[PDB]
RNA sequence: AAGCAGCUUUACAGAUCAAUGGCGGAGGGAGGUCAACAUCAAGAACUGUGGGCCUUUGCCUAUAGAACUUAUAACGAACAUGGUUCUUGCCUUUUACCAGAACCAUCCGGGUGUUGUCUCCAUAGAAACAGGUAAAGCUGUCCGUUACUGUGGGCUUGCCAUAUUUUUUGGAACUUUUC
């Protein structure tokens, strides 16, 4: 019932057991949710930034996309004594409206505009406030009918239980937390760290890792521009291939004796 | 009960009236007050014919009602 | 590369209902309701037409697992790539829909769906004109703000009926986590604070007027749809409906008998809370977190809800939706509420009284119809058209006439071929969203869209086809319409190559269709100008500028303004200037209520009112409202010979009492001139605004041809506006956006350091958004 | 079938009544009721003699209420 | 009922009667009830003599009202 | 939502032990770091089926089934290398390299379906016979409970009970002429 079986492919859980892994995972997913903070700061503002040749703060830097702009046409049209200067056009204003604020943008993706101002109120202190209680940061505000006649719910008594402050907390969790069930990736394929970087810093951090964050993120962002993508009819798989034939055989071994052996193998290949 | 007015659901019947008049036409409704729907009405008042559609008879109008054919599919 | 569209009819998704017997429906006037769905920034327009699409049809090709599951939205009238990558509502779009109220009455209805965004209000304005009932979408964190409560203005002042959603219910009990009896206290703080708005009308649960949904999560629901859900069966029928009225409000059952203040010893709750409120969070507190099988016998004893074995596998999101859409069963609340929203006999006559002139009565043997928008549905270009009378047919041979056009015309008919030219309709279709379903004929009352009609008009036409000559007598034209809204952002274009000039002003022109909102100017020195509401609209303008319309790059401009022009003080030196004509004119500042109301086109004030287009023909009516309201000269009051866009004109001059049948024939002549002059200025070429024309002293030459005379008063009294300007103490005039802002409480001081940095930026109003961690403040700021 | 019928807009109107045995009296509809009884104002049935008198109706034996002027 | 609801779905279109009088009118549907209550315009009324004459507003009583005629396109129409 | 009847089955005692009628069954069930095959990016997009036009491709119209993968777009909530061709950087040449683009590949992985096989458990059962495809009770025969009852479970149920004005406690009864 909680895996599909040895093979290991699908699992589906249970709320306690989803809120404990929850709890214990504090540490490395840690991070802040709501789609807001990530404005100017997502995936098609890097790409913005990186087809424009302008730089967001905290963000990567790239080589310009079209690095000829010595081409120049001597005309009256944006002449200095046309134009009046009230506020200057910082950089986040052209990658937040990229057709306005931009004379000829090419290569340029239209961004999300905005995301209703996020109302979430959760405390980590006390566990035994309930689910339902009055915040300190809101704002303070003839006939008869036969009896045995009720609400529908009235024949079970409370509307608190004691799973669902979790369960409430489970539902606004990120993916993989807000889901009770699913299936199996690698090893590799879980990306811990990377929820860190897609981040901005902080201020007291040294110029040293304030700038291995940016690094991180040019990696990032060179990866979502260019997708290779997998061919349907490379099914054959080197090693089903080699388990084919006579020459090859199966047991089951300790993974230190497995690399114990090929340490010795490959020194003989050499030799 | 009324388990016996739906088992006639999708069926043609003669139902004879309290003026005489016996409309026939194919079940499509049936109603608490006795209120019966037909499609394919047709009333013979007697050796004479008539044809008008679809009917809504009352349940005052009603006399009884006797089955002519079996449920078409 | 556009738009998603189903351009195969085969894929044209299945309907539940019959379509046929829908377009049965058309020929009947009264089975045909049009509903347009406005309100502010995402309150859930869209995810409120998805509940309604989804459940008429059956299959639909576009749907994803994720967002049938519930992850993700349905955005099924963003249709737009822009809309799809913005994620907001950029255009108006809707569906032509069977729906069947509680009673089981099918209804024919045209739902249009308008964005929400501020910059985007003349897309409000074609749904206002459109539609016979209007629902306006609140969200619940939200609250009443300042653009809700326009959206009531103009719904009372285009004489529409006004129906409320409170939506996103879900964000009460989730992010909010109110116990339930603070979010009764919460719902009655909105309800409280829409009749206030709201003037001899009141808006509450029990009347049908005031519906609460949850769009995410999927359902709608009526106290009088919920009732008759859950509640009927218990209690005989003769208290069906004497129960629902105890439902909202300060009543208090417990053993049987309601009474208006509470027991001594009992729990005490409302009405509401208790029949209503605490079974609606014991659903979502028990979908989360009771175990299935103990959660399995509830919904089955209470609801006769049943469960499949698929739903049990759900993750908590998706099984909490799907219990929601199980117990609330479709929209039919919703339904019936639009049906007892609106009776026809009341309003019907005074909205097409309003979108054109006052008139007794249509012959209705003619086809009479309004072209309210040019759409650039699909892969085609399309016009949006509500019929008001006659019959429309594929093949019709119409006349079609733009409203700027239509105020000559109707004042030509108070006093033969028609001058208006005649167009084939080539294609007639409704809407669909992704679609366009094809139907040969159109009858009265219902919107369509129509190919073969958009070469005619810029913006607006009206749409008529007659068989008679006793009926050009009788006909009424419509109005330019009213964009909420007020286009002063100023960009100014140039191609980047100059011979792809003929490419631009084709797009410009199309941009000029398609965004009613827009004004293309063209400079003397070649330079194009585009005005719009905002920073956003520009930046959607360009793209289909640069992307969709023309293939070629512009080079553009600065954000700008446009400049107005008005004066201090009066003429001091009253200079003569001569072309032999002798014009003298003065020119002062209006009152600063005078202007006031003639922004808001309303004259006077409270008991009577007139309006700026009639302003002229009743004479003795104005003087007495002149001096009454205002105070002012008896001399002046009956000699004011005309109201411009902010300026007025007046004759207080010695040669009209001596000569006014020779100045009569010429006032036609100087009314030309006055209305040439103020369109520029003396300053900059800026308009003029808010200044007293006087015209003191006039002399004229004897015996000189009229024909000749006509050429020279228009470039003279040009300048005597400009001469009776410039002695007045010039002044350059500003406008000033209204600031609406929602934040969290702690972050208001840095809120307030932006409003100090900018230049003339002063906040008002610092509303507690109650109940809630959020503030509201208004302000104004410089464009 | 508490809701009675709308003859508002008829009260106070001209009326050519229906009822029942072949009877037809003019009046002003004063008020309706919920069975359909009315309260008629300067009764004068429909012989040909047409006889003044000045009437509550009873409201089964009428079939229907006409209109003399539209 | 289908019975109630069946006339409430015809309104707008024309309908025939019959009468505990005996006589028929025809005339397109203005209002229904739950009475069997009727409200027409234009009646064309046809007693059994065969006297046509011209009705211009009626309403109708539940129990006088004998058998009624729908359209035939509302046949299709869902219970 | 109890009881009563109807409905469906059910452990069943059965009327029939015939011919029948229904639901299941013609290869038990769950699994495997087993395998072969098919398929996975496009007019928002799918095959098949019936009719018509043309004389099957096409087209129009009717209709069934659509598993997986996609809208802040995609088998993978992950993320590497190579080739060609431009444009660059560093520069004594080649390799090895700098870093942007366009077009192609390779590599590490994945889903869904089908048949086969293996493991454990269950078993008598008719899992028997014969036609054939790219796949199957795909089709015929066939059988298991067995179609009318009584006990037991559940509801899809009866709407839940109105003699005093619009339907079910009667305004009916009776007479007579004309064709
Ligand atoms: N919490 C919550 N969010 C909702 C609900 N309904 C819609 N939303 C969210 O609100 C946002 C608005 O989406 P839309 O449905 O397009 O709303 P909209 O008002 O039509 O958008 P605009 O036309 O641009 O104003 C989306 O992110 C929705 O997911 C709701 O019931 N609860
Ligand atoms: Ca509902
Ligand atoms: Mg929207």
């Amino acid at each position: 019932k909680k895996v599909n079986g040895t093979s290991y492919k699908k699992w589906s859980f249970d709320l306690p057991e989803m809120s404990n892994l929850y709890r214990l995972s504090t540490p490395l997913r840690d991070e802040v949710t709501d789609k807001n903070y990530y404005y100017l700061f997502d995936k098609k503002s890097f790409f913005n930034g990186k087809a424009l040749n302008n730089a967001i703060p905290g963000g990567p830097k790239f080589e310009p996309l079209y690095p000829r702009e010595e081409e120049e046409d001597y005309n009256e049209f944006n002449s200095i004594d046309r134009v009046i200067f009230r506020v200057p056009i910082r950089s986040e204003y052209k990658v937040a409206f990229p057709h306005l604020y931009n004379s000829r943008p090419r290569s340029v993706r239209i961004p999300w505009y905005n995301n209703p101002v996020s109302c979430i109120i959760q405390n980590d202190e006390e566990y035994d406030t309930p689910a339902l209680f009055f915040d300190p940061s809101l704002n303070p505000i003839d006939f008869t009918l036969p009896e045995d006649f009720a609400p529908l719910l009235a024949e079970e008594e409370e509307l608190i239980l004691p799973n669902t402050k979790d369960a409430m907390s489970l539902y606004h969790s990120p993916f993989p937390f807000n889901r009770t069930k699913g299936k199996m990736v690698r090893a590799q394929d879980v990306a811990l760290a990377k929820k860190w970087f897609l981040q901005h810093p902080d201020e007291e951090y040294p110029v040293k890792v304030k700038v291995s964050y940016q690094k991180l993120l040019k990696n990032y962002v060179l990866n979502e521009l260019h997708p290779t993508l997998p061919t349907n009819h490379n099914k054959t798989k080197l090693l089903k291939s080699l388990k084919n034939t006579k020459y090859f055989q199966q047991t089951t071994i300790d993974w230190v004796e497995a690399g114990l052996q090929l340490c010795r193998q490959g020194h003989n290949m050499l030799n | 009960h009324s388990s016996r007015l739906a088992n006639l659901i999708d069926y043609k019947l003669r139902v004879l009236t309290q003026d005489g008049r016996v409309y026939i036409g194919q079940l499509m409704a049936f109603d608490k007050h006795m209120n019966l729907v037909l499609n394919e009405c047709i009333e013979e008042r007697v050796v004479e014919k008539r044809v008008l559609g679809l009917t809504i008879l009352r349940g005052e109008q009603i006399l009884s009602t006797v089955v002519e054919d079996k449920p078409l599919l | 590369e556009h738009t998603i569209f189903t351009q195969l009819k085969k894929n044209i998704p299945k309907t539940r209902y019959n379509r046929d017997y829908m377009l049965s429906m058309a020929n009947i006037p009264e089975r045909i309701i049009n509903v347009g769905v406005i309100g502010p920034l995402h309150s859930g327009k869209t995810s409120l037409m998805d509940l309604l699409v989804i459940d008429s049809h059956k299959r639909i090709p576009d749907m994803s697992k994720n967002v049938e599951l519930g992850w993700k939205p349905l955005r099924y009238l963003d249709n737009l790539k822009q809309e799809i990558d913005r994620g907001l509502s950029i255009k108006l779009n809707g569906s032509t829909l069977l729906c069947t109220d509680l009673e089981s009455k099918s209804r024919m209805i045209n739902f249009l769906d308008a964005p929400g965004h501020v910059n985007f209000m003349d897309e409000t304005a074609v749904a206002l004109a459109a539609s016979d009932l209007v629902l306006i979408v609140i969200d619940v964190v939200e609250g009443v703000t300042f653009v809700v409560e326009q959206l009531i203005k103009q719904s009372i002042k285009n004489n529409v009926a006004m129906c409320f959603v409170i939506n996103k219910l879900d964000r009460l009990i989730l992010d909010l986590k109110l116990p339930p009896m603070d979010a009764y206290l919460k719902l009655n703080h909105i309800i409280a604070n829409i009749n206030s708005f709201t003037k001899g009308n009141v808006f509450s649960p029990i009347d049908n007027n005031i519906i609460f949904a949850s769009t995410k999560l999927g359902f709608t629901f009526t106290i009088k749809e919920f009732v008759s859900y859950y509640y009927a069966h218990s209690i005989p029928s003769s208290k069906i409906d004497d129960f629902t009225t105890r439902l909202w409000g300060s009543v208090y059952y417990h053993k049987g008998n309601f009474r208006t203040k509470p027991f001594e010893n009992v729990e005490k709750y409302p009405t509401f809370v208790e029949f209503i409120l605490i079974p609606l969070y014991k659903i979502f507190s028990y979908a989360l977190s009771m175990e299935k099988d103990k959660l399995k016998n509830l919904l089955r004893s209470n609801f006769r809800v049943n469960l499949s074995q698929e739903a049990l596998q759900y993750d908590p999101q998706p099984f909490l939706k799907h219990v929601l859409q199980l117990i609330f069963r479709q929209q039919t609340g919703l339904v019936d509420a639009i049906t007892r929203c609106y009776q026809p006999f009341e309003l019907f006559d005074n909205k097409t009284a309003h979108l054109s002139i006052p008139g007794k009565s249509t012959p209705e043997g003619t086809l009479w119809a309004h072209v309210l928008k040019t759409v650039d549905y699909g892969g085609a270009e399309w016009s949006l058209v509500r019929i008001y009378s006659g019959l429309l047919k594929r093949g019709d041979t119409v006349r079609i006439l733009d409203t700027s056009q239509s105020e000559s015309r109707q004042k030509r008919q108070l006093h033969e071929d028609d001058e208006t030219p005649s167009c084939e309709v080539e294609e007639i279709g409704l809407l669909g969203g992704r679609y366009v379903y094809p139907v040969h004929e159109a009858h009265k009352g219902q919107i369509v869209l129509i190919k073969g009609i958009s070469s005619a008009y810029i913006k607006s036409a009206t749409l008529y086809s007659v068989k008679s000559k006793e009926d050009m007598k009788q006909l009424k034209f419509f109005k330019p319409l009213d964009y909420i809204t007020e286009a002063v952002f100023k960009i100014v274009l140039q191609p980047l190559l100059p011979r792809e000039l003929p490419k631009l002003l084709d797009a410009l022109n199309k941009i000029s269709k398609y965004y009613p909102g827009v004004i293309i100017k063209v400079e003397e020195s070649g330079e194009h100008v585009i005005l719009g509401n905002g920073e956003l609209y520009m930046d959607c303008l360009l793209y289909d500028l640069r992307a969709s319309y023309a293939k070629i790059e512009i080079k553009i401009s600065d954000p700008l303004t446009v400049f107005s022009e008005s004066c201090s003080n009066e003429s001091f030196a009253s200079i003569p200037v001569s072309n032999g004509l002798s014009i003298s004119v003065a020119a002062e500042p209006m009152d600063s209520k005078m202007i006031q109301d003639l922004s808001r086109n309303t004259l006077g004030k409270g008991q009577n009112c007139l309006d700026i287009d009639g302003i002229m023909d009743n004479p003795r009516k104005l003087s007495k409202i002149l001096r009454t309201e205002y105070g002012w000269d008896s001399l002046a009051s009956r000699n004011v010979w005309s109201f411009y866009n902010g300026n007025v004109l007046i004759n207080d001059t010695l040669p009209d009492e001596i000569s006014p049948e020779l100045l009569s024939k010429y006032k036609e002549q100087i009314i030309q001139g006055f209305y040439w002059a103020v369109k520029e200025g003396p300053l900059a070429e800026e308009p003029i605004y808010g200044v007293q024309y006087k015209l003191l002293s006039i002399s004229v030459p004897s015996d000189v041809n009229i024909d000749v005379m006509k050429s020279q008063i228009i470039p003279l009294m040009k300048k005597a506006c400009y001469v009776g300007l410039l002695t007045a103490i010039p002044i350059l005039l500003e406008p000033i956006y209204e600031v609406d802002i929602t934040v969290h409480a702690p972050l208001l001081p840095i809120v307030e350091e932006l409003m100090k940095k900018r230049r003339g930026s002063r906040i008002y109003k610092t509303i507690k958004v109650a109940g809630t961690p959020l503030l509201e403040v208004r302000g104004q700021v410089p464009v | 079938m508490v809701s009675t019928p709308e003859l508002k807009k008829y009260m106070d109107k001209k009326i050519l009544l229906n009822i029942n045995g072949s009877r037809k009296v003019a009046g002003i509809l004063r008020g309706y009721d919920i069975f359909l009884n009315v309260v008629l104002d300067d009764a004068m049935e429909i012989n040909a003699n047409n006889h003044q008198l000045g009437t509550v109706i009873r409201g089964n034996s009428i079939i229907s209420l006409e209109a003399l002027d539209a | 009922g289908i019975p109630v609801k069946l006339l409430n779905e015809a309104q707008g279109h024309i309908v025939s009667l019959e009468l505990t009088t005996g006589a028929t009118y025809r005339g397109k549907l203005v209002e229904s009830e739950d009475s069997m209550n009727v409200q027409l315009r234009d009646v064309i009324a046809t007693e059994p003599q065969g006297a046509v004459t011209h009705m211009d507003q009626i309403f109708v009583r539940g129990s006088q009202i004998k058998f009624i005629v729908v359209p035939d396109l509302l046949k299709n129409a869902p219970l």
